[PDB]
């Protein structure tokens, strides 16, 4: 089971603060340390700090301006990272990771995408992408879904609740007018569709929404 | 069982406790200090043992105030414990020699 | 603090070939080096610990070596799923530090793009908006150009493109091109066409559809 | 006496495995380690691994893909190296060497030439090389023997069972159509031949053959 659970996203207005959480399960030892790592888009991994739940002491990277304050709740096995007075420079994915006191990060959380912006949250609109009536199909057929007008990142797109993974491409989102847009592609044998259903599932953490859109041939 | 044997046994158990606690506390005291090497538990236990025996290779050692205080406790506990074993052995020989002399 | 240098930043290899990633520490750190793999949009995953120790669940293909200041992560016979960023991390001295990362790139055989064009949905039109989407899927090399034409005339405004990273499924690349217009602008035009120009062909690959 | 005895050659088809042997004699101590070193043609020495017979533990070079598995039989004082799933990259001379636990290789075996190929074994044909009837002899005369059509390498050529070493040149073999060919040269005082016999001995380890060819003046 997932050893470290982190929320998908957090939108923060410039100057405000946010408290990220990391719920741990599995074996827990008095020697465990919970680490936090920051990663800006297209960049590497940056160590932020660590905390030992059994004692409550925290240490921080001295090379960077201190934005975080780490705490831990033993009864709920949850570690927290309070980030305060954020700016766009603080926008990034923040991972939590567990170290058994022996130097390596045995496991990592899925990461929390933090976006520092004044813009407002907006759920995505999911539209179907089915071939036109004049499109000639091969032994395979390509379908998809358009996800536009959402903010902030990210959105997770799966096909048939995840049962369909092969032949799937989800393109990086593009930012225009304070809103993101992306499409996801799926290819299945031409014979299996529409006989066998194909649906895309779009989850938008920031708005706590998840919608499904069945892809059917045009009228 | 005579006192010196019981005390020797007790000293051994206490030493093992100090080694484990010292290992835990050394890591707690040293992480956060740039350059420190006594920062993972397995090698910290090794460090506690080579400190308690007074060998002190120099492969690992505390650089912070609290880590050094922990080290002093480990040192004293080790010296005292092995010293007590020596004292127990002496008592044993003394007792045996008295007998050999008819006392 | 210990600086971990990973050079080159990008490594290009052919399928099934052995590859070696380099990690050099600014000072001797014994064997206190660990390697992580991070695929596009994924979280880091431990591959090797203490320079050469295997992790259960990781393919035998992965191995590590070295001690002191120079370390190596090797992959015997690389395959598509190995496409990702690789990072080293040291735990010899506080604070733990990470190398800057090396990306693994695979040089496979050329492949022409599979082009698909999609008319805007009725659900979208109902909102006064119209997006025409074109997929240029699974091609290689990644160098490719897309051109839009409305009623036979090249169109440039309202077009936004997006390119994926190399795919860990087949080492190919894909690209999407989206032409967004208002329902009105969309209603006063007949045919929409997307054309792809790729090294694999002297002639463009075109897909079209008429609004009627 | 020869401290380490290794077979001359081993032909292995790609994908198959082979077990090399190293029979040791002379003083043996509980502190002895037997090492294996690989050397490709024209290249340097590469350490493969080591084993301590008295305990049976083996260590391997971490920098290279593990192709070997080392074992040792105390009763027969023999060390073995099992090479598995070989490719042409594995073709090379494999030496065994003995270290008294003090860091240096006191003695080395003669080495086993391993060839990874699908081709079949073929003993060499040995032909005489005597001067033509119009050749003018000096105070010295040059004779030789042609060794062609053999596979795989190597062959060892000696003159007069080894008693004749000075004035001997054995040329590197040339590969053509899955077969090797080489010649060996010998020069002796013109007066001593044919009065004193001159014979070349050609041994081909791979085929377990050894033939002799006396060199006599042409008819
Ligand atoms: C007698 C004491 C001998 C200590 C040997 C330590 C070797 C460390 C190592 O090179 O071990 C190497 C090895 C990895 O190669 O580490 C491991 O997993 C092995 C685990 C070793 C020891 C247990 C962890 C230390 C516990 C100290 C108390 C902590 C309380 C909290
Ligand atoms: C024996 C000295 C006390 C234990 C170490 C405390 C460390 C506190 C944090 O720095
Ligand atoms: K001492």
């Amino acid at each position: 089971q997932v050893q470290l659970q982190q929320p998908g996203a957090e939108l923060v207005k410039p100057g405000a603060s946010v408290k990220l959480s990391c719920k741990a399960s599995g074996y827990t030892f008095t020697s465990d340390w919970i680490h936090w790592v920051k990663q800006r888009p297209g960049h590497g991994l940056e160590w932020i700090g660590e905390i030992i739940p059994s004692y409550g002491r925290a240490n921080y990277n001295e090379k960077i301006q201190k934005k975080a304050t780490l705490t831990a709740d033993k009864s709920s096995s949850t570690a927290f990272m309070q980030l305060s007075s954020l700016t766009s420079e603080d926008s990034a994915v923040y991972y939590c990771a567990r170290e058994r006191g022996d130097g390596y990060f045995a496991v990592w959380g899925a990461g929390t995408t933090v976006t520092v912006s004044s813009a407002k949250t907006t759920p995505p609109s999911v539209y179907p992408l089915a071939p036109g009536s004049a499109a000639q199909t091969n032994s395979m057929v390509t379908l998809g879904c358009l996800v536009k007008g959402y903010f902030p990142e990210p959105v997770t797109v799966t096909w048939n609740s995840g049962s369909l993974s092969s032949g799937v491409h989800t393109f990086p989102a593009v930012l225009q007018s304070d809103l993101y847009t992306l499409s996801s592609s799926v290819t299945v044998p031409s014979s299996s569709w529409p006989s066998e259903t194909v649906t895309c599932n779009v989850a938008h953490p920031a708005s706590s929404t998840k919608v499904d859109k069945k892809i059917v041939p045009r009228d | 069982s005579a006192l010196h044997w019981r005390a020797a046994g007790a000293a051994t158990v206490l030493l093992v406790i100090v080694l484990l606690a010292g290992s835990y506390l050394a890591v707690l005291a040293e992480r956060g200090a740039p350059g420190a090497q006594l920062i993972t538990y397995p090698r910290a236990l090794w460090w506690s043992v080579e400190t308690a025996t007074t060998v002190g290779y120099g492969d690992l050692y505390p650089v912070t105030l609290w880590g050094r205080c922990v080290a002093v406790v480990v040192m004293v506990a080790g010296i005292t414990s092995f010293g007590l074993v020596t004292a127990a052995l002496a008592t044993w020989f003394v007792g045996r020699e008295q007998e050999r002399r008819g006392h | 603090d210990i600086l971990l240098t990973q050079s080159p930043a990008i490594l290009s290899v052919s399928p099934g070939e052995r590859v070696s990633f380099s990690c050099r520490a600014s000072q001797s750190i014994g064997t206190d080096i660990h390697w992580y793999q991070q695929r596009t949009n994924g979280s880091p995953r431990l591959l090797i610990k203490y320079a050469s120790e295997s992790i259960s669940g990781i393919p035998s293909r992965f191995s590590g070596s070295g001690s002191g200041t120079d370390f190596t992560l090797s992959i015997n016979s690389v395959e598509s799923e190995d496409i990702a960023n690789y990072y080293c991390q040291q735990s010899n001295r506080w604070p733990f530090t990470f190398g800057s990362g090396t990306k693994l790139e695979i040089k496979r055989a050329d492949a022409a793009p599979t082009v698909s064009i999609f008319p805007p949905s009725s659900e979208q039109l109902t909102s006064g908006g119209a997006s025409v989407v074109c997929f240029l899927n699974n091609f290689y090399p990644k160098d490719i150009n897309v051109k839009w034409k409305i009623d036979g005339s090249e169109r440039q405004n309202g077009v936004l493109n997006s390119w994926t990273d190399q795919d860990s499924k087949d080492s190919t690349y894909s690209m999407s091109s989206t032409l967004t217009l208002t329902k009105d602008e969309y209603e006063r035009h007949n045919s929409y066409t997307c054309e792809a120009t790729h090294k694999t062909s002297t002639s463009p690959i075109v897909k079209s559809f008429n609004r009627n």
